[PDB]
C-alpha cells in the first residue's frame, strides 16, 4: 500500500484491525466490530488481546508489544498506531 | 456414573471428520439439509449418530449448539469454509500423548465453576467429593464461595483462593476424565502439585485438602503483609542479575519460578519488589504484582520449616497411576516420595517450570490441558514451543466469564481436532439417545 | 483399585516405536546394548521408562519378558528385524475406533482363566463380580469348575459352559478396560449378546447372569439329544444347496449362522449333521460338529417360544455406556430393547453375523477384539475384511494353553502397534518402578 493514500491507508488497517479481532471473537463478519467500541466492551480478556496482536503481528509481517492491545483502546485507535508501526 | 451433561442441558457436541477439507465442507451442507428439511429430529440423536457411526478421519470439525439454528449456523460456516464462534476446526496430526498441567493462582474468576455445578453432572459429583474432603479442615462451605452467597468467605484470602482453586481444578480434572481424556502424565506450578498429587492418586483425596488447607493457612498466619510474588517479562537470569543490586547483604528479592524464556516470578518484601516493578515499568518491561499472594518459594519460609513438618506430617504418598513432572526438583516422580519434606520444598524451592516444559516436549508430550478456570500456563508453553520449531497444543479448560459446557466442549474440541481420542458419545448419556441413519457424502 | 499384575509376576512389556522400521531396528539394538552392559538395571523401571519418556511413533514393537535373557533376546531379534516368540510388531496404520466381539461356544479350554486368577488382580476382582451373580442361581463354584476342582460339574455339559464363558468373556473384557482399552461398541454372537449386554451394561450382570443360567439350564433339559450345530467352511447359498439333499421332506438341517463368506453353522438332528460334516471332509471341506450344542438357532426353539417368556420375564433392560450391534435384528441397539423375546430371538433368529461386521466397517470400526479364551470369530472378520476391501485388525484375547500374562500384553501389543492407545504404565502398578536415563538413538 504505496499507490494509496493516507485515508486509503486508515481504511485497509481498519478493515485488517476489525477482521483480526472478529476472528479472535468467532463472529468472523469482519465488520460486525464497531471501530469505535472499546475492546474490553467487545469481550476482551487479557488472553484474547496477544492472541489479536499475535494475528496482527502475521497478518503485517511485523513484531508488535504485547500490551498494543491495551494502550490503544479502540480498532481504529490501534489501526492509527499501525500507521507509524508500518 | 455421573454424566458430562445434565439431561436437560441443552449444549451438545457435533463431531465431524473428512479424508480432506472439502469432504468436511460437503458432509457439513449435507447435515445441514438433512436438519433443516425436518422440524422433529432430536439434536441428541444426531450427535450421538455422529459420535458413533462415523469414520474416525484426519480433519475434524465440532459444531457446539445448545439449538437448531445454532447448529444450522455452525454447519453453514462450516459449509463455505468460514469461521465461526461455535465451531472449533484442526486436523489430527498430533501423537496425542497429554500432560495435565495444573498451576497455581491467577486462574481464578467470579462464577468460575458455577455454570458446571449446574450442568454437568461429573464435575458436580468430584467437585462435592473433593469440596467434602477440604470441609473436614475448615468451617466454611466451598460450594458457598464458589456461587459467591453472602455469608461466605472472600476468595481475595489466601486461605480461601488455594482450597477452593485446589477443588475446581481437581474437578475439571474428572470432566477430561469422563470426556475420555487421560493425562499421561501431571504437572504442578507450586500449589498446583497438591492437585497433580490428587489427580495422579499419589496423595488421597484427603491428605492432598488437608494440606493445601493447613498450608495455605500457615502463610495467611505467618507471611501475609511480610512480603508478596511479582511476575516479570524477562528471562530469568536476567532478573537474576538485577535482583541482585537490592538484597545485597541478604536475601530481600528472590527467584520464585522460571517459567518460560521470557517470564520469571520474584517473591520478597513489598517494597524492594514495588521499587524493582517500576525501575522494569519504566524501561518498557511487563512486571506487576500479584494480588493474594506471599512471599512464598523465598528465604521469607526457611523460619517456617519445623512448623511445617508437624503440619504435614499425616501424609502418607504413594505410587500414583502416572508419573508427575516435579517442578521442585526437576525428577519424575511415581508419587510415593510426595512426603511432609517435599511438600517444604514444593512452597521454599524456586519454581522450576520452563526446564520441566522442555523436558516434557523431548519425551514426545505434544498436548498440555491445563486442568483450569482460566489459562494462566498455555501461552508460555505455546511461546516456548516456537521457539523450540515444536508442533505443541497447549489447551486451557474455562476462561473469564466462559465457563459451562459450551467452553469445556470447545477446549475437548481443541483436543480432538489435533488428534487426542475423546468419548464424544459420553455427551448424550442418560438421554435415551438413539442412532439415526446419516446423509452419507463422497463415502458412507 | 485393582492392578492389572500381581507385584511379583513376572511378565512386564516394553513399548517401543520409531519414525521408521530401521529406527525401531536401531533403538531395539541400542537398548539391548544398555541393558547388556548394565545387570543392576530394573526391568520394571526400563518398562516405566519406556512407558512414559519415548515419542509415541508410527513403526511400533512391544517386547514380552519375565527376565533379562527374554529382553535381549526380543531386542536382539527386533534389531535383526527377525521375528521372536515374544516380540510384537505393526505401524500404526488404523483409527482404532474398537468394537468388542463376544461369541458362544468353541472358545472353552481346560484351565483357560487359571493363570490370570492368580497373576492379575483386576481379571480376579471382575471374575469373582461375575462369578457371584452366576452363583446367586445356581449350587456350584464358577471358579472351581475354571481351576478343574474334582468335585466340580463337567464343562462338556450346556448348563455349566455357557455361565462359565459368560464369567470368562465378561471379566477379560475389564482386563482390556485396565489397560485402557474400552469398546466403542460390542456385538455378540448367540448367547455372547448376554456376555455384550453385560459390559455394555444394558443387562445388570445379575440380569444378565440370570438369562444365561435360565436358558442354559432349559437347552440343557429340552434340547440335548434332539440335534446339534456343526461349524462348515462354505458359503451360505452351497451350504443351502448341501443342505437340501438332507432336507427331503421334513427340514432335518437350516443354516444357523452367517459368520463369513466361507464360514456358516448348522443346526438340526444328530445323525442328519454327523452325515453332513462327514460327506463334506471326503471332498477336503473343513467342517465338525461343536461339542456340547443343541439345535438352537432352529424351529426346535419354537415350542420353547412361552417357557423362555416366562423364564426372562423378570429382565430390565436399559441405555447402556456403548451401542450394541444386534446380530438377531441388524439394528444399532442402546441395550433398552434387550427384553424376554428379544432373548428369544436370539436363541431362534439364525445369527447375521457377517452382515452387521459388514455394517460396522462401513461406520468406521477398524478394530475387533475378541474377548475370548481362544479366537472363534476373528478369522471370520478377516476374511470379511479382505472380501470388502477393509485394513482391520481382527485380535483375539487368549489362546488354548496360553492363558497368562505373556498372552494378554502379546494380545494388547496387537492392537497398540496398529494405533490403538494403551495405558502401559498400568503394566508397572505396585513395583515401585522409578523413570530412568535411557540411550538416546536419534535427536529427542
Ligand atoms: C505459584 C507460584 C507463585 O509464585 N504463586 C503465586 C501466584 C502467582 C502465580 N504465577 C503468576 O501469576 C506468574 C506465573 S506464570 C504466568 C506468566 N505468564 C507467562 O508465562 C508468560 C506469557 N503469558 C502471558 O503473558 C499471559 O498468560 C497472558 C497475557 C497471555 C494471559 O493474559 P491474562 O490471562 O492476564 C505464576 O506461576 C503460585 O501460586
Ligand atoms: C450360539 C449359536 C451357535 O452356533 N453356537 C456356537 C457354535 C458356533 C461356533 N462357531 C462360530 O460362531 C463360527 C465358527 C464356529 O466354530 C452357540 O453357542
Amino acid at each position: 500500500m504505496g499507490a494509496a493514500t493516507p485515508a486509503e491507508r486508515d481504511a485497509i488497517l481498519l478493515d485488517l484491525v476489525r477482521g483480526q479481532v472478529a476472528a479472535v471473537l468467532g463472529h468472523a463478519s469482519g465488520e460486525d466490530i464497531e471501530p469505535g467500541r472499546a475492546f474490553k466492551n467487545l469481550g476482551f480478556d487479557s488472553l484474547t488481546a496477544v492472541e489479536l496482536r499475535d494475528r496482527l503481528g502475521a497478518a503485517t509481517g511485523h513484531k508488535l508489544p504485547a500490551t498494543i492491545v491495551f494502550d490503544y483502546p479502540n480498532p481504529t485507535a490501534l489501526a492509527q498506531h499501525l500507521r507509524a508501526a508500518v | 456414573a455421573p454424566a458430562l451433561a445434565e439431561v436437560l442441558a441443552p449444549t451438545v457436541p457435533w463431531p465431524l471428520s473428512g479424508k480432506n477439507p472439502g469432504a468436511l465442507q460437503g458432509q457439513a451442507a449435507r447435515l445441514a439439509a438433512h436438519l433443516a428439511e425436518d422440524h422433529d429430529l432430536s439434536l441428541s440423536d444426531l450427535g450421538l449418530s455422529l459420535a458413533t457411526t462415523r469414520a474416525r478421519l484426519e480433519h475434524r470439525a465440532v459444531v457446539v449448539l445448545g439449538s437448531r439454528e445454532e447448529a444450522l449456523g455452525g454447519l453453514g460456516a462450516l459449509g463455505e469454509q468460514m469461521p465461526a464462534g461455535n465451531v472449533v476446526t484442526g486436523a489430527a496430526d498430533l501423537s496425542g500423548k497429554t500432560v495435565f498441567v495444573f498451576p497455581g493462582q491467577g486462574s481464578q474468576w467470579a462464577g468460575m465453576a458455577v455454570e458446571l455445578l449446574d450442568s454437568s453432572p461429573v464435575f458436580a459429583a468430584r467437585f462435592a467429593e473433593v469440596a467434602g474432603a477440604v470441609e473436614a479442615y475448615v468451617d466454611w462451605s466451598v460450594e458457598s464461595v464458589v456461587r459467591g452467597a453472602d455469608e461466605a468467605p472472600s476468595l481475595d484470602r489466601i486461605e480461601i483462593l488455594q482450597p477452593v482453586l485446589f477443588t475446581v481444578m481437581v474437578s475439571l480434572a474428572a470432566l477430561w476424565r469422563a470426556a475420555g481424556v487421560v493425562p499421561d502424565a501431571v504437572v504442578g506450578h507450586c500449589q498446583g502439585e497438591i492437585a497433580a498429587a490428587a489427580v495422579s492418586g499419589a496423595l488421597s483425596l484427603g491428605d492432598a485438602a488437608q494440606v493445601v488447607v493447613l498450608r495455605s493457612q500457615l502463610f495467611a498466619d505467618e507471611l501475609v503483609g511480610k512480603g508478596a510474588v511479582a511476575s516479570v517479562s524477562l528471562p530469568a537470569a536476567e532478573v537474576e542479575a538485577r535482583i541482585a543490586r537490592f538484597n545485597g547483604d541478604a536475601e530481600l528479592l528472590s527467584i520464585a519460578g522460571n517459567n518460560g524464556p521470557r517470564s520469571v516470578t520474584v517473591a520478597g518484601q513489598v517494597a524492594a519488589l514495588e521499587e524493582l516493578v517500576a525501575e522494569l515499568e519504566a524501561e518498557g518491561v511487563r512486571a506487576k504484582v500479584i494480588g493474594s499472594t506471599v512471599a512464598s518459594h523465598s528465604a521469607q519460609v526457611d523460619p517456617l520449616h519445623e512448623r511445617i513438618l508437624d503440619l504435614l506430617s499425616f501424609v502418607q504418598p504413594r505410587e500414583g497411576s502416572v508419573p508427575l513432572y516435579s517442578t521442585v526438583n526437576g525428577e519424575v516422580l511415581n508419587g510415593a516420595e510426595l512426603d511432609a519434606s517435599y511438600w517444604f520444598e514444593n512452597s521454599r524451592r524456586p519454581v522450576s517450570f520452563e526446564p520441566v516444559v522442555r523436558a516434557l516436549f523431548a519425551d514426545g508430550f505434544d498436548v498440555f490441558v491445563e486442568s483450569s478456570a482460566h489459562p494462566v500456563l498455555t501461552y508460555g508453553i505455546s511461546e516456548t514451543a516456537e521457539a523450540a520449531g515444536r508442533e505443541v497444543l497447549a489447551q486451557g479448560t474455562l476462561r473469564r466469564e466462559e465457563g459451562g459446557l459450551a467452553r469445556f466442549y470447545s477446549s475437548l474440541a481443541g483436543v480432538w481436532t489435533r488428534g487426542v481420542d475423546v468419548d464424544w458419545a459420553g455427551a448424550f448419556a442418560g438421554r435415551g439417545a438413539r442412532v439415526v441413519d446419516l446423509p452419507t457424502y463422497a463415502f458412507q
